[PDB]
RNA sequence: GUGAACGGUGGAGCAACACCUGAAGGAAGGCUUGAUGAGCGUGUUCCCCGCAUACGCGGGG
């Protein structure tokens, strides 16, 4: 879908000096604002006033995503079912503002098995008790020595 | 080619003539080369030129507006612009509280096409009579009609003219009736008053697609309309 | 009658074997498609401009 947002610039939606009375100087600096604006018109500062289109995807349509892995441990399988517990707090998407990206799990599937519930997952125990005993005796030096150049 | 409009807002309306005196008043001291362009004053006096006004008052439900007609009227209102906002901007601050003065700007392109059917156009307060011998013809209507279609048919051409696009010559016109006879003042508190019609419906084969401008007292706001709110307004 | 005249550089031969371009990397963050144009006042001969050349036409405030 062609989704259209615009701007405007609100000093050219004024109107009533008793609310420019909140603007410091007074009404003649935003009537300097309105000039600055027609002598750009006439005529490279952009000023305001935008009209945009973008494209979205409809909302609403269900979608495929295929996490996989390569002879992981048990302890990293938990930390991406650790993850997908609490995906649905974030944005699968771009445009932050116009709240683009909100979405639901309909399901998880471990190696074709479904372990998707309301309250997270239901399932894939061992891998959530490796990543309990992962999560203890984790310091920082493990990420520090990675993150060290020679 | 296009016709440039300027809308001023004031938060109260005045009229497009006693705007147009407002317009002098306030300018009269300073920037006399402005002001001669565009009231269209011949460069040398005071008088204004006999041929197209190309930069001409208009109505606006707030204020009043501008029309410049070609590129040559598009760039004297451009260059206008600033300096008669922070006019209105230091008169209205120097009485009152204050009022914030709101601009607006259109560029409408002007065109027209030849159809082989009749299209109704209406035009409000109508100026036609301007010597004795116009007022002998509107006496008679036959001897009236014929010169109105004549006011119509030329004051369509010398607009086409003016803003430098081809008219086809071909054009028929016809009249239909007006609502309201009513007359015009040159100025407040004179005698002298110049026959208007108001409210007149006319039909042309041919189609028009921007402001156009019919007949005298062109530069006081007086009986031009934006034909493209027409097509269809009924 | 050229110190000439006459006279085959020939036969055979594998460039080929092996070898992962890619490991990591957020399209992002802000933004009224709603404004503007479509309705409201003047009551009779007076200043300038051209074509003419004044018998008048055109325009203009």
């Amino acid at each position: 879908q062609v989704v259209w947002a615009r701007r405007m610039d609100p000093i050219l939606n004024l109107g009533s000096s008793e609310d420019v009375e909140v603007i410091n100087g007074g009404a003649v600096a935003a009537n300097g604002w309105i000039q600055d604006l027609l002598a750009n018109s006439k005529a490279n500062g952009r000023g305001l006033k935008a009209f945009n289109a973008h494209e979205v995807v409809i909302p609403g349509l269900k979608w495929v995503w295929r996490i996989s892995l390569d002879r992981p441990t048990d302890a990293q399988v938990g930390l991406v079912l650790l993850a997908l517990n609490k995906m649905t707090n974030e944005r699968i998407a771009g445009g932050h503002s116009k709240d683009y990206g909100r979405f639901v799990i309909d399901g998880v599937s471990l190696n074709g098995e479904q372990v998707w519930s309301q309250s997270g997952i239901t399932g894939g125990e061992q891998y959530f008790d490796a990543v309990a005993e992962a999560i203890d005796g984790l310091s920082s030096k493990e990420f520090e020595q990675f993150a060290q150049s020679a | 080619m296009f016709v440039k409009q300027v809308f001023f807002d004031l938060g109260a309306r005045i009229h497009a003539d006693e705007a147009r005196a407002l317009v002098a008043k306030l300018l009269d001291d300073t920037q006399p080369g402005l002001v001669s362009a565009l009231m269209n004053y011949m460069p040398a006096s005071k008088t204004s030129k006999t041929e197209f006004p190309l930069v001409q008052f208009s109505n606006f439900n707030q204020g009043f507006a501008l029309l410049g007609f070609g590129e040559v009227g598009a760039q004297i209102l451009s260059d206008a612009t600033p300096i008669i906002h922070d006019a209105m901007a230091k008169l209205f601050a120097s009485r009152g509280q204050g009022v914030v003065v709101q601009v607006s700007s259109r560029d409408v392109p002007l065109s027209c096409e030849k159809r082989p059917y009749g299209l109704q156009y209406t035009v409000a307060k109508m100026v036609v009579q301007k010597k004795h011998e116009h007022r002998e013809r509107l006496a008679n209507p036959e001897t009236g009609k014929v010169f109105l279609e004549g006011l119509f048919l030329r004051s369509l051409e010398r607009q086409a003219a003016a803003v430098g696009m081809v008219l086809p010559r071909d054009l028929v016109v016809s009249f239909k009736g007006a609502e309201r006879v009513s007359s015009v003042k040159l100025r407040p508190d004179s005698t002298l008053a110049h026959g208007s019609l108001r409210h007149a419906v006319f039909e042309v084969n041919a189609r028009l697609g921007g402001l156009w401008s019919v007949g005298f007292l062109l530069s006081k706001g007086f009986g031009h309309i934006n034909t493209d709110l027409q097509l269809g307004q009924g």
